[PDB]
């Protein structure tokens, strides 16, 4: 029943912040943890209890761990609007960060805090009676988001061998990039996490950036802007876990519904509608799901094949209108499945109006939809990273920083070769 | 990554060091007594980086330096226990600073260093200001660096190193001292800001129209540079915020860690800088040789990596646009095999006297022009063996000159290699 | 040996000791292991009065060492303006080329001794003289980006 969220590094922590604020708003939970609707356990078997535990005082506490090799970002958490939402033992910090170096996050610095983190996770798992697994939020380009995440994922596959681990990965973009070696970190972490992750939702920072500029009319999007949008989509994905739906009701069903091919576990997410604060039908929002401008990852699904397709509606949505809209799209555009996949869409509806954060940039809408689709087109995202990797690695540029931090140079090649094979994997499917 | 320990050695090191402390104290609202009288939360946010009181250590084999320091405006703010001064003075002899009088005083300095290091919550590393043309700042400076490098291998070593020019000092042994120092710097520092006196003079003489540049005029430029390049360390930010993140972004190959700093606008002392520069103008100065604190032309090489810091009230949108513009319109000047090699930071707090300014930290292959200059002079002198007995008479061997010369020529060749390098 | 003593005295700058050595019949044109004369040494280390005495007592103004260095080469390199002038006055070969193909003008230019450059030029210094690498003094002022020197090289 219960899910534990782990937020790693600055990206993962700040996105965690946005997500949990949104969660509290959706569930009627106040910043101090009180919920004027629920009863004390009880009474610990409700839908939202998969994400929140209950204190004997009526306090609803996020089943979450925040981890960063530097205190600054998490210090804002224990000194903010939701400081009383988390017990301080859930907020773990070190002193020296990974300095945008995977090798420091995974090897040199990360080994000094991995046991403390695993222990704080153990406490939460101890409060669980039927732990499903973990939702792991982190960046590709950060030293901690890459290195420590891959380390933690390995150790979690050891200590909790028989349970699902899902990822929300922040894919790097030059607009908000803070490190030249971000392509290195992305490839390194994708390599050592691949066999440890069951399903991973990549968030392209450039896609989110473009959507903020275009659909929210924000000139220079900040992390707060991006995170509130990212938060809205994470919410659309985890809603079935927090609201007891009929589609994707547990973490296992995510792999079942989206990942028929273990190595190819990167669903493309598409969200609609995104409207500025300055009413679309089921058909209009459903059609927008097949508009690449609304994707969270920049790629062209017209140049790819589908392995799976889930539609996640929320709001004033009638099932008959959904099926009608699907029948239109399934016979109006050009949706191509692999021959070894049903071809039919999986539909889930949540009859609550979508929630927005007060003071946000998003309009309240009557109905929204998030399409999760496993398409081979997302291989484009990997290709781009691999291209940047190959350009630097050919000269061994900035490789000395990694070698000097407990990492062997050969681990670069091995990681890149795995990526090469992953591209081949996508190629064999889309043909 | 919080505290940086500042060290200033020799006359030049102490002059530009003093100026650094004067400039950043004014920026952080600190008065000569150490009291805060600023009016911004941003000023004290990261005050613990350079202040405890300045985390500075003052060194010279020339005792008289002490006086010039404490007779300065902010000379009273320095801890009296952090003054480590000898009784002689090396007299432009790198060997005396490196093996003889400097080696005798070095441990006294290391004690002060260690004393500051212990009371640091999270030591970033070290920051040394010095010249390479003398005996103390160059010779003893590079000794300290090796000693600290061995005692603190896991900390960043950073220097502001000023390059000798015949246009400022007509001492012929300076190419010796500089070459011997660079030999140490290439091996023992993580990042080095090359502050060329040739460039400082040229800028003062031909651009700022000063017929006779003094050290005060040169140091005006050095200080503006120093506040510019440490902006991201001293104010809350997300890019190149500590010594290690900067080095990771700036240094693709360990030996190639010598930066060509530049900034705009170029102001004179006391002058009335009116009609501040626009974002596009500041941007374009990145390729302007006249704005470089190293006497090299960026157009004569290729950028491996760049850090661009804009200070003042301006549009991040326009800054983003102009930086993209200057890159794609001058793409062949940026090495193809390092994608997205230019990082940009915008700080809301501009330097004193100016409304908007830009500082550029370049790792460019064009920096070989600097080393080529020194080497030529070193080789001119070394082939006639003039004044060599000064150095051998202090313990050195002629082989150290050869090894240093050879290593610097290797550095030049390496810059050339990556300048010709193709992505293909 | 009074020759070795004169070499050391001319280099150290002991004007009196030079006089006393030359008073016991010291060889003014004695050489060290590398062919350096007392004049080479006095001109290198800036000992004007000693330079003048040597020249007034039969010193070869255009003596070369093993490396083809004349006293003028060395005075120009180290930047002793007074001595450069005195040397030229006693018939110094302003366009002497050493083993590296360098002339006094090359060395004065490289070390940025601009006044000396001007003096050499006024005594017929060959602006078109090239070193081994094919570089002239003007080429040096251009490659090193020295506008002051390039200006004086064309006065
Ligand atoms: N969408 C989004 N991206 C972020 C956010 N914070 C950082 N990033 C991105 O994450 C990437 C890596 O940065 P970080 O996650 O902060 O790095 P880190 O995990 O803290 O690792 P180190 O700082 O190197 O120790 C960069 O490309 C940023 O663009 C955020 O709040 N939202
Ligand atoms: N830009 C600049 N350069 C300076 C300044 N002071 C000295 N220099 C340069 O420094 C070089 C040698 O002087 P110093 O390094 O200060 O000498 P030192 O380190 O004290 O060593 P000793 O003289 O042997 O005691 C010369 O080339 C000078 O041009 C200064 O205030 N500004
Ligand atoms: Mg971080
Ligand atoms: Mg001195």
């Amino acid at each position: 029943r219960e899910c534990i969220s782990i937020h790693v590094g600055q990206a993962g922590v700040q996105i965690g912040n946005a997500c949990w604020e949104l969660y509290c708003l959706e569930h009627g939970i106040q910043p101090d943890g009180q919920m004027p609707s629920d009863k004390t356990i009880g009474g610990g078997d409700d839908s939202f209890n998969t994400f929140f535990s209950e204190t004997g005082a009526g306090k609803h506490v996020p089943r979450a761990v925040f981890v960063d090799l530097e205190p600054t970002v998490i210090d804002e958490v224990r000194t903010g609007t939701y400081r009383q939402l988390f017990h301080p033992e859930q907020l773990i910090t070190g002193k020296e960060d990974a300095a945008n170096n995977y090798a420091r996050g995974h090897y040199t610095i990360g080994k000094e805090i991995i046991d403390l983190v695993l222990d704080r996770i153990r406490k939460l798992a101890d409060q669980c009676t039927g732990l499903q697994g973990f939702l792991v939020f982190h960046s590709f380009g950060g030293g901690t988001g890459s290195g420590f995440t891959s380390l933690l994922m390995e150790r979690l596959s050891v200590d909790y061998g028989k349970k699902s681990k899902l990822e929300f990965s922040i894919y790097p973009a030059p607009q908000v990039s803070t490190a030249v070696v971000e392509p290195y970190n992305s490839i390194l972490t994708t390599h050592t996490t691949l066999e440890h992750s069951d399903c991973a939702f990549m968030v392209d920072n450039e896609a989110i950036y473009d959507i903020c500029r275009r659909n929210l009319d924000i000139e220079r999007p900040t992390y707060t802007n991006l995170n509130r949008l990212i938060s809205q989509i994470v919410s659309s994905i985890t809603a079935s876990l927090r609201f007891d739906g009929a589609l994707n009701v547990d973490l296992t069903e995510f792999q079942t519904n989206l990942v028929p091919y273990p190595r190819i576990h990167f669903p493309l997410a598409t969200y609609a509608p995104v409207i500025s604060a300055e009413q679309l039908s089921v058909a209009e929002i459903t059609n927008a799901c097949f508009e690449p401008a609304n994707q969270m990852v920049k790629c062209d699904p017209r140049h790819g094949k589908y392995m799976a397709c889930c539609l996640l509606y929320r709001g004033d949505v009638v099932p008959k209108d959904v099926n009608a809209a699907i029948a239109t799209i399934k016979t109006k555009r050009s949706i191509q499945f692999v021959d070894w996949c049903p071809t039919g869409f999986k539909v889930g509806i949540n009859y609550q109006p979508p929630t927005v954060v007060p003071g946000g940039d998003l309009a309240k809408v009557q109905r929204a939809v998030c399409m999760l689709s496993n398409t081979t087109a997302i291989a484009e995202a990997w290709a781009r990273l691999d291209h940047k990797f190959d350009l630097m690695y050919a000269k061994r540029a900035f490789v000395h920083w990694y070698v000097g931090e407990g990492m062997e140079e050969g681990e670069f090649s091995e990681a890149r070769e795995d990526m090469a094979a992953l591209e081949k994997d996508y190629e064999e499917v889309g043909v | 990554m919080r505290e940086i320990v500042h060290i200033q050695a020799g006359q030049c090191g102490n002059q530009i060091g003093a100026k650094f402390w004067e400039v950043i104290s004014d920026e952080h609202g600190i008065d000569p007594t150490g009291s805060y009288h600023g009016d911004s939360d941003l000023q004290l946010e990261r005050i613990n980086v350079y202040y405890n009181v300045p985390r500075a250590i003052l060194v010279d084999l020339e005792p008289g330096t002490m006086d010039s320091v404490r007779s300065g405006p902010f000379g009273q703010i320095f801890r009296p226990d952090n003054f480590v001064f000898g009784q002689s003075g090396a007299g432009n002899n790198w060997a005396k600073g490196h093996y003889t009088e400097g080696a005798e005083l070095v441990d006294s300095v290391l004690d002060v260093v260690r004393k500051e290091s212990e009371s640091c919550d999270c030591l970033q590393g070290f920051q040394l200001t010095h010249s390479l043309g003398g005996g103390t700042g160059s010779g003893m400076g590079t000794l300290l660096i090796s000693k600290i490098r061995e005692e603190y291998p896991d900390r960043i070593m950073n220097t502001f190193s000023v390059m000798p020019s015949p246009k400022v000092s007509d001492t012929v042994v300076e190419p010796y001292n500089a070459t011997l120092s660079v030999h140490q710097l290439v091996e023992n520092t993580d990042e080095t800001y090359s502050i060329d006196n040739e460039a400082l003079y040229d800028i003062c003489f031909r651009t700022l129209k000063l017929t006779t540049p003094t050290y005060g005029d040169l140091n005006h430029l050095v200080s503006a540079t120093m506040s510019g390049v440490t902006t991201c360390l001293r104010f809350p930010g997300q890019l190149n915020a500590d010594l290690r993140k900067l080095a990771v972004n700036m240094v693709p190959f360990p030996r190639l860690h010598f930066f060509m700093p530049g900034f705009a606008p170029l102001t004179s002392r006391g002058s009335q800088q009116y009609r501040a520069l626009t974002v596009p103008e500041l941007t374009q100065q990145m390729f302007d040789s006249k704005n470089m604190m190293a006497a090299c032309d960026p157009r004569h090489g290729r950028y491996l990596t760049v850090a661009a810091i804009f200070r003042g009230r301006m549009s991040m949108k326009e800054v983003d646009e102009q930086m993209l513009n200057v890159q794609n319109k001058n793409s062949s000047y940026f090495v193809e095999w390092i994608p997205n090699n230019v990082k940009t930071a915008v700080c809301d707090i501009p330097p004193r006297g100016l409304k908007m300014s830009a500082t550029f930290i370049g790792n460019s292959t064009a920096i070989q022009e600097l080393f080529k200059r020194i080497s030529e002079q070193f080789t001119a002198m070394f082939r006639r063996k003039a004044f060599l007995h000064w150095y051998t008479g202090e313990g050195m061997d002629e082989m150290e000159f050869t090894e240093a010369e050879s290593n610097m020529n290797d550095l030049v060749s390496e810059y050339q290699q990556y300048q010709d390098a193709t992505a293909d | 040996d009074l020759g070795k003593k004169l070499l050391e005295a001319a280099r150290a700058g002991q004007d009196d000791e030079v006089r006393i050595l030359m008073a016991n019949g010291a060889d003014v044109n004695a050489t060290d292991a590398s062919g350096l004369t007392p004049l080479h040494l006095a001109a290198t280390y800036g000992h004007l009065e000693i330079v003048e005495v040597l020249l007034k007592h039969g010193a070869d103004v255009n003596a070369i060492d093993i490396m083809g260095s004349t006293p003028l080469h060395l005075a120009a390199l180290i930047g002793h303006l007074e001595i450069v002038e005195v040397l030229l006055k006693h018939g110094a070969d302003v366009n002497a080329v050493d083993t590296w193909g360098d002339t006094p003008l090359h060395l004065a230019a490289i070390m940025g001794h601009l006044e000396i450059v001007e003096v050499l030029l006024k005594h017929g210094a060959d602006v078109n003289a090239q070193d081994k690498f094919g570089k002239t003094a003007f080429d040096i002022s251009i490659d090193n980006g020295n506008e002051d020197l390039a200006e004086i090289l064309q006065k």
